[PDB]
RNA sequence: UUCCAAGAGUGUGUAUGAUGAUUGAUGCAGUUAAAAAGUCCGUAGUUUAUAUUUAAGAAGCAAUAUGAGGUGUACUGUAUAGUUGGGAGAGAGAUGAAAUGUGACGACCCUGACUGGACGAACAGAAGCGAAAGCUGUACACUUGUAUGUAUUUUUUGAACAAGGACGUAAGCUGGAGGAGCGAAGAUGAUUAGAUACCAUUGUAGUUCCAGCAGUAAACUAUGCCGACGAUGUGAUAUGAUAUUAAUUGUAUUAGAUGAUAGAAAUUUGAGUUUUUUGGCUCUGGGGAUAGUAUGAUCGCAAGAUUGAAAAUUAAAGAAAUUGACGGAAGA
């Protein structure tokens, strides 16, 4: 129980600007359509209606927390690849 | 002096009660010689500090020997033969307690303020 | 702790420690300095920008694309310089919907409060502004007349 | 001193609220700072009920009741015992229905 | 800009009371003033007559108060037909 | 008001604490002056009038005895408590008297009302002398 | 909550005509661009006189398939409605820009 | 008569210092003893987070989440009062108990139709919104808050305020509209030694709307505004994450109980971190009474409001709490 070294169940009480060490809570994502297969890049919480490349319909849906995917579509997080 | 009075309540609050630790949300240049002149006489144990690109944290921990520690507002112009005045004042016996000036040489004690002959503004006190 | 009413919320947004050069752009970067400049030229907003350069395209953060340059210090480069910063051309605009609100109801005098301190709100960074010599020392912003 | 915690009534985070009357007297009193008690009566009476079975036309029906609100102000409720002096260290109970 | 309270009844100099003249000046701001045409859209309509009032530019004639352009008991009855 | 660079403000609004005083705000209307009964001096002189009592107040039940006199210094009318016993006998009219205060700051003490001077001496002999029997009035 | 509804009608469409088109104003102007064919659309007020106003419904026919649109308001309203330099009575419509007047 | 203190001295008195932490910078107090303007905006003076480049602030999105927040047009709800068509023929109404007043030119009751003015029952809470005073029938139009999420713009623009400015229940004034119930002033019937008071019957201004002046309340949480740290248990409003039909968790407000501190005490998450007294800024008090009274000045149509003494007086006035005695006070 140290407080310069906190455990990860610490870590899920904390707020997420009173912690040891500033990291956001936004990532990047690609979203695949389940008729079509088109890729679109996208964010974690969208402020607006993202549509699908090909076959242009609803794919998100603005909302108070996380963006929410209509319909069958897997994701995933990209990152650096250097 | 908000960060420096802000620092030596909480102190005051945490010793009395007996707790080990103490994390606090902000970090100054001022409070750092602080705890440098804190660390060497032997109040308290090591302490730590982080920077984060924002108002940044301490951290300290404690082994339970402070009596009060304490800060001054306004910092006054105290010239060198009153300095046997506000020792008086502040301090429990004239065998310990100590006093910081904020000297051009640097932070430091009352013993050295009066070995070199320098007189300067004042800023605080622990024992 | 807030400027005129009593609330302590903290709900804010945090950008990243030591943002680096973003790969998984699709568009190219010599297309994504051409739109911006469609946008400012037809007159939206520099705040609308970044949601939208955001969302649709994928990058976050606007430093980075271009050479370490802010936007509203970006555009200054190619000519299309920024006279009056933004913070002001929105409080004017959106007092004077309150100027047209007075003038067809006139016993509504809860609104007349509501005016009082966003003009208030206004001229605390006129007159900051005019000491750092951002706007010329002879302006007046131009407002709805009251009947 | 301070003789209740809520000083007349239960009301707070308000500014005002508009009076009613009581119905003995008459006099203006807040609505928050009223006594007001519920009672449920029938039409007939018990004694009688079995007087009614013997004049019935009907077969079997059911005998109906009715409700009631009332409001006073503390003087006139105390007068009528409806409400009366505690304990100091009893004042403190709270009976919820 | 001479006068501190009086304004258009100055001229009637100290004589005739202190109410009566408080009286005047509600009267004779309201008779003085010109008014928009509703016809043209220009401010050119002044009274001439007891109850006729006329504009300089387009000449129609508009049939109206004693005082006032419009009556306050004229424009209630006019809101009734609207509906 | 505490600040380093805050003298002027300091000194100012402490002038204006400081006039509630109410010993010091006599001295600065300087009422001593003004408003003095006797003059600013520790004795006076004066000629008797008349040689009547007065009724002290409740509980205690006597008969003080007074004298009407009228100053020189400032030719006022006032009133002196004779403060002996058997020393009104000594006393005549159309004589001269001279007059010492109490003691209490300008309040009357005792159970006497309204009255704050008392005699010391008659044609210059010492009433507390006469009373002892030293000396003998001409 | 805070939010403004947008005007859908002519009110909405007239300041995008002012901005990104081109325009002329007064009733001489509006004869010349009927009789050479060279107007688009014709904005009339309620105050023109009765004279004047029949004189247009009758020309734009012969001219062709011109519309007329009829708008509710004085001069002094129609100078607040779009930034002009003095009040008018009729608007006459050279060129058009991103406007949806020719299309509603 | 005898004893004590000082001693060639010893007492009495008028000023003026110390006693006084009852002028308080060091170093007083502001819920209840004297003391926080009714609530906000904002100049001069006072003051400031920084490893000198970044938090905070201001601007702007999403959920068109949530809310008796405000203003204006259109409809609607029963009840009291009054006009009128039918039936019927002696009392109706009030009080502790009665009296004046009231009804055979027909009340009161049950019915059929109409016109006006005021107000939104029951749901309705230790629940919500507002700077404060305040805010409950329905549908639209205009307009406005705080909080939660989040790789959005700018770069220090901050807190509190002499001069100045706006709002402010209830009465009270001038002008026009309206007037169902209620009702100061005035007049009658009882009670009484006496009632010009409580009781009852009448009855005018007012309380309703529009346009303006006026600026006082026990305008009370009797507790100025900003900033750092704090013990468990049961609740309430909004909303996000985990999770999935079973829960435990984040932020902002708020109600209550038990301990702990502080206090003269009642009481108490601040009224705590204090004689081991210091983070910043405005306003108020100095024993009672005379007295919020005189006088002068500035406001107002007026009533009146803000500022605001003294001469002569007096050893008390006051706050919290124990033991008795008393009640034309209540229960067993
Ligand atoms: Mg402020
Ligand atoms: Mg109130
Ligand atoms: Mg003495
Ligand atoms: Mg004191
Ligand atoms: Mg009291
Ligand atoms: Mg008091
Ligand atoms: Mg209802
Ligand atoms: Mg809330
Ligand atoms: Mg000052
Ligand atoms: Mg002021
Ligand atoms: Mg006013
Ligand atoms: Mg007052
Ligand atoms: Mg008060
Ligand atoms: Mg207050
Ligand atoms: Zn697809
Ligand atoms: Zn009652
Ligand atoms: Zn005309």
């Amino acid at each position: 129980f140290d407080l310069a070294f906190p455990t990860e169940e610490q870590i899920k009480k904390t707020h997420k600007t009173k912690n040891l060490y500033a990291v956001p809570t936004g990532y990047f994502m690609q979203v695949l359509c389940d008729g079509c297969k088109g890729v679109t890049l996208c964010y974690s919480h969208s402020q607006r209606d993202m549509n699908c490349k090909g076959c242009g319909e609803t794919i998100l849906k603005s909302t108070g927390g996380k963006a929410r995917l209509i319909g069958e579509c897997a994701f995933k997080k990209v990152d650096y690849s250097f | 002096m908000k960060q420096l009075s802000n620092l030596c309540k909480a102190i005051n609050n945490a010793s009395r009660a007996g707790k080990r630790q103490l994390l606090l949300h902000e970090s100054n240049s001022v409070t750092r010689d602080f705890l440098k002149q804190m660390l060497k006489h032997g109040y308290i144990t090591k302490y730590s500090y982080v920077d984060d690109k924002r108002k940044g944290k301490t951290i300290v921990w404690l082994n339970g020997r402070l009596n009060k520690c304490g800060a001054i507002c306004p910092n006054y112009k105290v010239s060198l033969d009153h300095i046997e005045n506000y020792r008086s004042r502040l301090l429990p016996a004239r065998q310990f307690g100590h006093l910081l000036f904020s000297t051009e040489k640097g932070i430091i004690d009352h013993n050295e303020c009066i070995g070199s002959n320098l007189g300067g503004s004042i800023l605080g006190f622990f024992y | 702790a807030k400027m005129h009413s009593s609330g302590r919320g903290i709900s804010t947004s945090m950008k990243p420690f030591s943002t680096m050069f973003p790969t998984w752009i699709d568009v190219s970067v010599d297309e994504i300095k051409a739109d911006v400049l469609k946008m400012n030229t037809k007159g939206v907003s520099s705040a609308e920008i970044g949601n939208k350069l955001r969302d649709v395209y994928g990058v976050g953060d606007c430093k980075t694309i271009f050479d370490g340059l802010s936007l509203s210090r970006f555009l200054e480069k190619e000519g299309n310089f920024i006279e009056i910063p933004e913070d002001v051309k929105d409080l004017v605009k959106r007092a004077n919907i309150l100027r047209k609100h007075i003038n067809t109801h006139s016993r509504d005098k809860d609104s007349k409060y509501r005016l009082g301190l966003i003009i208030s709100r206004l001229n605390r960074c006129v007159k900051h502004y005019k000491k750092k010599l951002r706007i010329p020392s002879t302006w007046k912003p131009k407002l709805v007349e009251l009947i | 001193p301070v003789k209740r915690k809520n000083h007349g009534k239960n009301r707070k985070n308000r500014g005002s609220c508009k009076p009613v009357q009581c119905d003995k007297c008459g006099r203006c009193v807040p609505k928050d700072k009223a006594i007001k008690r519920f009672k449920i009566v029938p039409l007939v009476e018990a004694g009688s009920m079995d007087d009614v079975k013997v004049a019935s036309i009907y077969d079997i029906f059911e005998v109906p009741r009715i409700s009631y609100k009332n409001q006073y102000c503390i003087s006139c409720a105390c007068h009528a015992r409806i409400v009366r002096v505690r304990s100091r260290q009893g004042r403190k109970i709270r009976y919820d229905g | 800009n001479g006068t501190k309270k009086v304004g258009i009844s100055g001229r009637f100099g100290a004589r005739y009371g202190s109410t009566l003249r408080k009286r005047m000046k509600k009267v004779l701001e309201t008779q003085k003033k010109t008014y928009e045409c509703r016809a043209c859209g220009k401010t050119s309509v002044k009274r001439d007559v007891v109850g006729i009032w006329t504009c300089r530019s387009c000449k129609i004639k508009f049939a109206g108060g004693a005082y006032a352009y419009v009556t306050p008991a004229g424009t209630t009855f006019n809101n009734m037909l609207k509906q | 008001m505490n600040g380093l660079f805050a003298a002027n403000d300091l000194i100012k609004s402490r002038k204006v604490k400081r006039r509630s005083d109410p010993y010091y705000r006599k001295k600065i209307l300087g009422t001593k002056y003004k408003h003095s009964k006797i003059g600013n001096g520790p004795q006076a002189k004066g000629i008797v009038l008349e040689k009547t009592g007065v009724e002290a107040k409740q509980p205690n039940s006597a008969v003080r005895k007074i004298v009407k006199i009228q100053l020189i210094k400032t030719g006022k009318k006032i009133s002196a408590f004779v403060p002996h016993d058997g020393s009104l006998n000594y006393i005549e009219l159309n004589d001269e008297v001279v007059v010492e205060g109490f003691g209490k700051k300008g309040h009357s003490c005792g159970d006497i009302p309204g009255i704050s001077y008392k005699v010391v001496k008659v044609q210059n002999v010492s009433l507390l002398a006469l009373f002892k029997g030293k000396k003998e009035k001409p | 909550s805070r939010r403004y509804s947008k005007a859908v009608g002519l009110a909405a469409s007239l300041p995008l005509v002012v901005k990104t088109g081109k325009y002329d104003i007064g009733f001489k102007s509006a004869l010349r661009n009927v009789i050479t064919k060279k107007a688009k659309c014709i904005v009339v007020s309620s105050s023109l006189p009765s004279v004047k106003r029949k004189q247009l419904e009758y020309y734009c026919v012969l001219a062709g398939g011109i519309p007329l649109k009829f708008y509710e308001g004085t001069n002094n309203a129609l100078a607040n409605l779009c930034e002009l330099k003095y009040r008018t009575g009729v608007m006459s419509v050279l060129h058009e820009g991103e406007s949806d007047l020719l299309t509603e």
